[PDB]
């Protein structure tokens, strides 16, 4: 039985006519036959009476007034569990990896209310990455936020494909890869590199494509919250990552746009705070489990001050800064050292070593930044003593947070390294303090323990 | 547990207790939902402010009285609400619970509590949208707000009944010298509200688990409307907070009131006032944001004797009340010319200016002297204070402007280094830990230490220790002195002597 | 909907009716072109971009049965104007706006079953009394109150049923 | 640790309360809806009236 | 206290199944004016677990 | 007899509706019962079919629809003359201190034409202020306008309370001083510094503060100048004193876009000149007397290029700076003579 | 759906007798008025440009001559 | 975006069920060079963010350089190509490192030029070897180079 | 059409117009009149179409040529402002006038930074 009529198709945006007894409440899918395939709608409006306003999933094209609209009586609704892992799925909890169907058990609806601040779980376990810079100059905890700031070509993707590596098949817990506004050549991309790194089997991948219908590219970041807010209730560390938040709220732009409401400081829509944080509340950790997340964000044209970066800046827990200009001097991954920042950098939670070898670092490396101007002008030979020994240490630093990925490996071919914690602490601190004063600075580069840059340097 | 007759006797109770009896009531229908707002049919004896009452134990205000149709804002979830579901009138005007039965407690815009421990004991209701104090019926700001940080209470006195902008760019210590002011409200007068506009609920719980580790708790409202609540009750939640605040002050009592992010009032507000179609501004902020801000910051305010003697009905008789507010304002890289934040400038009556720069660079708290400013100033400060702290702020700012000169000027005449040492020791000297609130004698103390001289042998370094030891000494010895000097703030050359001798005899006999 | 644009259309209507002692008729002449809008073929016309005095002379001639002062000239301004499908809400607000000027409240009442016929003259004296208006009951056997009655008085709402108790309980609790 | 404690008792008290009063209240609905009779129902309405 | 106060509820939750009966039969007499009729009981003991 | 109807209420606008004959002209005030307290409307608009669009005079919270609506045949009217010295009044003319009552015997409508051509002075002259800085670097014309550009602590009451005095004592005028958009908290102790310095008997004040809404923000100033104009016509010279005209330029916009109209340069109203010159045009010096004015104003973003100074600019005779500088010095009045400037 | 200055009591004249032009086409009356323009209903005699003539001694310009009413200054 | 991820390299099993046989092996391929033009060089403008966001990489042309001779005026460094070596010869690949490392230094002592003999010899020979690299660069029109 | 009369003769023709800018701008003037949303900067939506239209039949054909010079006003000096920008793209050689040179005198005030020529 259905019981809808279309009369409206403007774009993407479809009315559909409901006898006054049976009228969609919000959010509700709705299920029309586009010929042959299937299209649902999701009501976005309920506008006058028995009218419905809603955003198509799939494309409007071929749609035409009069069709019957089935009202399925839930939100949209996707399987969840064991049974993701290692499937790619639409927005909608179809595959798109023809494997054939997910074998679900169980569907939860995509919309659902954050915890209380009286469930939340105050917690200070500090992840340990792979990687040496961010482990030291931004450490941050389980259930906090992570932000991987920069503009375009810096490293984000491949730092994200990273961390899920790491966080893979170093400590073995899942993860679930939410990839709002994704580029089909990177999903396969990224695809084909889990699938060869073995860790596939533990990545529950969603894509929303950058071809796809605005309010398509918009409900993905709720599918993949849903799908790691299943795997959190069953007392897993779950970890979360979202593939860029500036094609989310572009289209949340779009929706709002679409839907005729009226628009916003730099013609952002309305809602772009509401809709942050109904996202970035859920992801939260809890009495039972824990949701880790890292996030990347664009800056658009290179400012922190228009309303994307601006809003999300208010959620996030630790900001990693990006540079094209220490990547383009071949430095991977290419961290900003000293704007690189966190609010778990304190001695009371990171340990006193910790925070003054990471506060020792940026004080080198400042003072190098001052430095370099005098050796320009004037000629190295003419610092001091003791400065030209602070040069030296600081530009030995500067090569030795550089670290070969794993998943970089098809760009460069050497093999990747994993360091721990305590060997990053132990390597920086030996530096500061002049016990490698005798190695080149080619040791350093590109190496993974500090026993790598020993063992280069006797081969150099 | 057990005893599971007390289940039986509480279901028992509520049955005897229910009335049979209905009454009428007015009732109208939901024709539209989206977004948040709703149009009602009907309703004709609606009121414009009303509460209406939803299907579900929440409320909707009726903003807009159309022709024929009312339209309201819904606070809290509204999405399962549809067309043809029916709603009722209150007689009321949007309400919020108020007394000393919430002091203590964590509460939501409509004073519901969210803290689980049970109902609330009020007494009576209090209007939302108030109207403040008129020019006759207030008094001029003359008492300390000690907020126990060296940095303010020298530098930029609060006075209560004083409005005070904490503004400066994300992550520079807003919100934590705003709630060590509360807890340094323990063992005051001063009764604290403190107001969370689209915060996250994590933030709110360390800040709550922070107040009762401290103790300062029992003392303090938390008024909560977190970042995923629906936008009216991030927009009415400010107003909340300056009722419960006003009812303590309309009592001649002390209360001392912090809202966590009205530039989130304010963007909370666009985003209703587009929803509902109105007219655009500025910055897409409606025309009337300006009389957002000030008319709840007008209701912080001193009241004199003569208009609480009135209000109370001649129950109070020598009081004063006041209501101290201290809005956030964040902004954006330190641009201060910005809409929202020169308007609250403009209303206001100082800013801590927060500069990021200083922050990042380990002065913790970072207030920027000369850009900062109280313009009620010394009469609210105490007078030891006063006599002390007179230069610092100006010999601050000429130090750092000469420390900028100096990076180009090695080999520098030797009177400004000294000038140059004193203002780095001073800036050294200002920063302190994250939940150290300092009491008015330790702050003294430590400012005379500083101010005349004793400072310039340790000039070298751990100053920090030196502080610390300072305070333990004179802890252990003095404290008749201390006591003096906390319950009368009163300076003396005579208490002049004795601080002279006090540091006499600890940098003579003490390690550091 | 067209609730604002059918107000000025009723309130001319019927403030030319008083003039004219005929609010009986244009009632039912109104009903009639209310009626007439609502065919599927004229529907399809009524949307249609003809000029708007042929399709007020096409509305006419379905529509003989009408004043020269009524029909002739009501249905021609609609027309200009293009208001011809808010017909059927010019009907319910003249009707209201004669409720109002005869002092005369629709009052409808909900119950499980049938009333003996002295509770329901005692609810007419009763809501008579309530209000200030001749009242005209009318029932309705609704099984879902179980017991009890509704009254409702336009946007005034008396609830005694079973069920409305039931719940209110349940919210007590 | 006593408080998050006695909070635990209350959440686990209340549920317990919620779902004895939403089985009554459904059975108090059953049992009325079988157990009436027309001098209630008059009754009732002439109690309304 | 986690294992006490379940085994606290587990004793609690049969006695309120014979609570519920009275309780039903409270909510039912409550609400209307002649009260329920007698040996109706096989449907509140039906509704009652 | 009330014969109107409350038909809407948005904000603080509210349209009311009217037999098709007796709709109330563009200014005239209505009043309402709201609750207990009465509440006045400042009619705006004249829609089509006996609805009227109006500005509320208070708070909009608790009118219903279908409130019966009282049609004053007048605009607002305010007290004037002598009985209104050293008083504080609303936009309402009602005592906002607690004295009392005024006993005025005449009241006079806020809104009428500015002088005839033919009416003002054929002559110019001087005000002496008695004040070395001014009257040397920047005197000041008898009926122009000045402008005060300082910021806080500089003196700026005193030199107000200055000028209240010395065309007081000297000359034998009066003064008034309206207080538009500006903090509660300066017009208590500005009302406390004047009374503990003798000048209160001199000057009649009236306020709309920031915490007011828009109408009475929008409003106070013309009943402060139809008080001085009230003055004036007595053959006397008076000052009138508007704390910040940039606050009725905002105001004045508020208003406007509650009214819906469409967005001027920089979103100021589309009537912002004529607003303006409205007000600075009754501001002239007659031959029966003069209204004088300083006008402290405010330039936003320091820009004097902005609509709101450009306006305001046009008008002023004379512009008076104050400087930090000159007061760090122990120098008072802290006027600036390089900046003060008068034409 | 909005209203287009058709008014309860304009009706009810066409409805006395839809062809009002019987009557002068050289007046109208005053529908609206703000901020100094006007709206005016009638005049069918209008020409754009044209001194309308108001109560006391006033003119208007007309602006506008549009399907039903006369838009002036 | 629906008309330039349109663009793709497409697997041989596509190919082959594409065609239903009759091609084996075979990789298809569409390469999109979309051209966009900026109003002085704003790149905040709507449909250049949208492009922007939209594609693999950017070439950015600008008139500054055009102006002085170096033509095509390809501005390096803030251009990006997401694909890098892997669409390279291997001879390419090897040799282009020097070049992008030799501008990254040319464009951090830059800010020098302009005061070129108040400068050391170390660093003058970083300046005066990225002047020669971006001489080098210039190219006529229609003369491409295999 | 003039110019094209003589063009479809087979001659050869020169056609100056004197500012072109004016042709945009009355049609900015009725374009809301008509009853069509508002643009970029108030500019008709169709601007680009009503320019190409009348700049594309000014061309030389395989019977006969026109050679055209054409001024185009600028307003606010804006060489970004919508009209001139899609001007730009229709003419063969442009000459970029400044008012800053004009300032110091040197007439022709030609910028040769922006004038170019296919
Ligand atoms: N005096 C201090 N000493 C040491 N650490 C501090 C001090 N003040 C603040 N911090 C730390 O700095 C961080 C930022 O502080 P806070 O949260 O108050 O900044 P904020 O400006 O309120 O943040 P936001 O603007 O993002 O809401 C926190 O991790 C806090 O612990
Ligand atoms: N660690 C690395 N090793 C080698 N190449 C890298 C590394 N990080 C980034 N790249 C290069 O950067 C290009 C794109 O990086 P990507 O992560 O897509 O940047 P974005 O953050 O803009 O998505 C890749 O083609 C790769 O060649
Ligand atoms: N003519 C004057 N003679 C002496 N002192 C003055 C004079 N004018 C101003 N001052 C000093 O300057 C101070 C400025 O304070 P105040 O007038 O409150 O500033 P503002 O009125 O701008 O807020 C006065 O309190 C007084 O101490
Ligand atoms: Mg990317
Ligand atoms: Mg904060």
């Amino acid at each position: 039985m259905a019981t809808g009529k279309i009369v409206q198709v403007i774009g993407a945006v479809v009315d559909v006519e409901f006898p006054q007894d049976a009228v969609p409440r919000v959010y509700d899918a709705l299920e029309v036959q586009n010929g042959n395939e299937r299209l649902v709608l999701e009501v976005q409006q309920q506008l006058g009476g028995g009218i419905v306003r809603t955003i198509a999933m799939g494309s409007s094209d071929g749609l035409r007034r009069g069709l019957d609209v089935k009202d399925l009586e839930h939100p949209i609704e996707v399987p969840v569990g064991k049974a993701t892992l290692g499937r790619i799925m639409n927005v909608l909890g179809e595959p798109v990896d023809m494997k054939g169907e997910i074998g679900e058990e169980e569907r939860w609806a995509i919309h659902r209310a954050a915890p209380s601040y009286e469930e939340l779980s105050n917690s200070q376990e500090l992840l340990e990455t792979g990687i040496k810079v961010i482990d030291l100059m931004a450490p941050f905890a389980k259930g906090g936020k992570v932000g991987l700031f920069g503009g375009a070509g810096v490293g984000k993707t491949v730092n994200m494909m990273e961390l899920i590596r790491n966080i893979a098949i170093e400590h073995s817990g899942y993860s679930v890869f939410a990839g709002v506004g994704e580029r089909t050549r990177e999903g396969n991309d990224f695809y084909h590199e889990m699938t060869d790194s073995n860790v596939i089997d533990k990545v529950s991948l969603v894509y929303g494509q950058m071809n796809e219908p605005p309010g398509n590219r918009l409900r993905v970041a709720l599918t993949g919250l849903t799908m790691a807010e299943k795997f959190r209730d069953e007392g897993r560390d779950v970890l979360l990552f979202v593939d860029n938040i500036y094609r989310y709220t572009l289209a949340g732009t779009e929706v709002s746009a679409l839907l005729g409401r009226m628009p916003s400081a730099v013609g952002y829509q309305p809602t772009l705070a509401e809709e942050m944080g109904v996202l970035q509340e859920r992801i939260t950790s809890t009495k039972t489990g824990s949701i880790t997340s890292v996030q990347a964000v664009y800056v658009p044209a290179d400012d922190l001050t228009d309303p994307s970066p601006a809003t999300t800046f208010a959620h996030l827990d630790a900001t990693v800064v990006l540079s094209r200009q220490i990547a383009s001097l071949g430095i991977y991954p290419a961290v900003d050292p000293l704007d690189s920042t966190s609010r778990q950098l304190d001695p009371l939670v990171v340990g006193q070593e910790h925070y003054d070898t990471a506060r020792g670092v940026q004080s080198i490396l400042q003072r190098y930044q001052e430095l370099k101007d005098i050796i320009a002008i004037l000629g190295m030979d003419e610092l001091s003593e003791e400065d030209k020994l602070v040069v030296a240490r600081a530009r030995k630093i500067q090569r030795f947070l550089s670290q070969p990925f794993f998943v970089a490996e098809v760009f460069t071919g050497s093999p990747g390294k994993y360091v721990s914690l305590k060997d990053t602490i132990r390597g920086f601190k030996g530096i500061m303090e002049g016990e490698y004063d005798h190695l080149p600075e080619q040791a350093f580069y590109m190496v993974g323990s500090i026993e790598e840059a020993v063992e280069k340097a006797k081969k150099l | 547990q057990l005893n599971s007759t007390e289940i039986s006797e509480l279901i028992k109770q509520r049955i005897a207790q229910f009335n049979v009896v209905s009454e009428a009531h007015n009732e109208g229908t939901i024709v539209s939902v989206s977004d948040g707002v709703i149009r009602i049919h009907g309703l004709a004896d609606a009121m414009q402010g009303e509460m209406i009452s939803l299907p579900g134990n929440r409320y909707a205000i009726a903003l807009n009285l159309e022709r024929d149709s009312v339209g309201a804002v819904v606070m809290g979830p509204y999405a399962d609400l549809a067309e043809g579901m029916k709603v009722k009138a209150t007689g009321r005007i949007l309400e919020v619970p108020v007394g000393r039965g919430l002091l203590g407690r964590v509460v939501n815009t409509l004073g519901a509590p969210i803290d689980g421990k049970g109902p609330l004991d009020h007494d009576g209701f209090s209007a939302v949208e108030a109207i403040a104090p008129g020019v006759i019926e207030r008094q001029s700001v003359d008492q300390p707000v000690q907020t126990g940080y060296k940095a303010v209470d020298s530098m930029i006195p609060i006075g209560r009944g004083q409005r005070e902008l904490i503004i400066g760019d994300r992550q520079t210590g807003k919100t934590a010298l705003a709630i060590d002011a509360i807890i340094n409200q323990r063992d005051s007068g001063i009764k604290a509200i403190y107001v969370a506009i689209g915060q996250k609920a994590s933030t709110i719980s360390n800040v709550v688990r922070k107040l009762e580790e401290h103790g300062a708790l029992a003392n303090t409202i938390v008024v909560v409307a977190t970042a995923s609540e629906s936008a009216a009750l991030q927009y009415l939640a400010p107003y909340a907070g300056a009722a419960m605040g006003e009812y303590f002050r309309d009592r001649g009592e002390d209360a001392l009131i912090i809202y966590d992010d009205l530039s989130k009032q304010a963007v909370a507000y666009r985003q209703i006032s587009l929803l509902l179609r109105r007219p655009p501004g500025r910055e897409a902020f409606p025309g009337d944001v300006f009389y957002l801000h000030s008319r709840l910051l007008e209701r912080a305010a001193r009241v004199n004797a003569e208009y609480v003697e009135a209000f109370t009905k001649g129950e109070v008789k020598g009081k004063t009340g006041s209501l101290t507010a201290l809005p956030i304002i964040e902004t954006q890289a330190g641009d201060v010319s910005a809409f929202v934040p020169t308007n609250v400038i403009s209303i206001t009556d100082g800013q801590i200016f927060l500069e990021t720069n200083l922050f990042n660079a380990g002065i913790r708290p970072a207030v920027n002297p000369g850009i900062s400013v109280s313009r009620v100033g010394g009469a609210a400060q105490t007078k030891i204070m006063k006599k002390l702290s007179g230069g610092i702020r100006t010999a601050l700012a000429q130090y750092r402007e000469l420390a900028a000169f100096s990076q180009f000027a090695s080999d520098l005449d030797d009177a400004t280094r000294k000038q140059l040492d004193h203002g780095q020791k001073v800036t050294e000297l200002l920063k302190q830990k994250q939940y150290a609130p300092m009491s008015v004698a330790q702050q003294s103390l430590v400012l005379f230490a500083a101010e005349r001289g004793y400072l310039a042998d340790v000039e070298l370094s751990k100053i920090g220790s030196f502080e610390a030891a300072l305070l333990a000494y004179v802890d252990r010895d003095h404290a008749p002195l201390m006591q003096e000097i906390n319950q009368t703030g009163g300076y003396n050359d005579e208490i002049e002597g004795k601080l002279k001798g006090i540091l006499d005899s600890f940098k003579a006999t003490q390690s550091w | 909907e067209f609730i604002t644009v059918a107000r000025p259309y009723a309130k001319a209507a019927f403030d030319f009716a008083v003039e004219h002692q005929s609010v009986e008729r244009w009632q039912d002449m109104l009903a009639f072109a209310a009626e007439v809008t609502k065919n599927e073929q004229m529907a399809e016309l009524l949307s249609g971009a003809l000029a708007p005095e042929t399709l007020a002379e096409s509305f006419i001639a379905v529509a003989g049965e009408q004043l020269d002062e009524n029909g002739q000239n009501l249905i021609r301004v609609m027309a200009e104007n293009g208001r011809l499908n808010a017909l059927p809400d010019v009907l319910e607000q003249f009707i209201h706006l004669r409720a109002v000027s005869e002092a005369t409240a629709e009052v409808d009442v909900i119950s499980a079953a049938a009333l003996s016929e002295q509770q329901l003259a005692k609810i007419s004296a009763a809501m008579e009394k309530r209000l200030s208006r001749k009242v005209k009951l009318n029932a309705k056997i609704d099984k879902s109150v179980m017991a009890g009655v509704i009254i409702r008085a336009g946007d005034m709402v008396i609830d005694g049923s079973v069920r409305g108790r039931l719940e209110r309980l349940a919210d007590v609790l | 640790a006593q408080a998050e404690i006695e909070a635990e008792r209350k959440r686990a008290r209340e549920e317990l309360r919620k779902q004895v009063a939403i089985l009554a209240v459904a059975g108090a609905e059953k049992i009325i809806e079988r157990s009436v009779d027309e001098a209630a129902n008059s009754d009732i309405v002439d109690k309304l009236v």
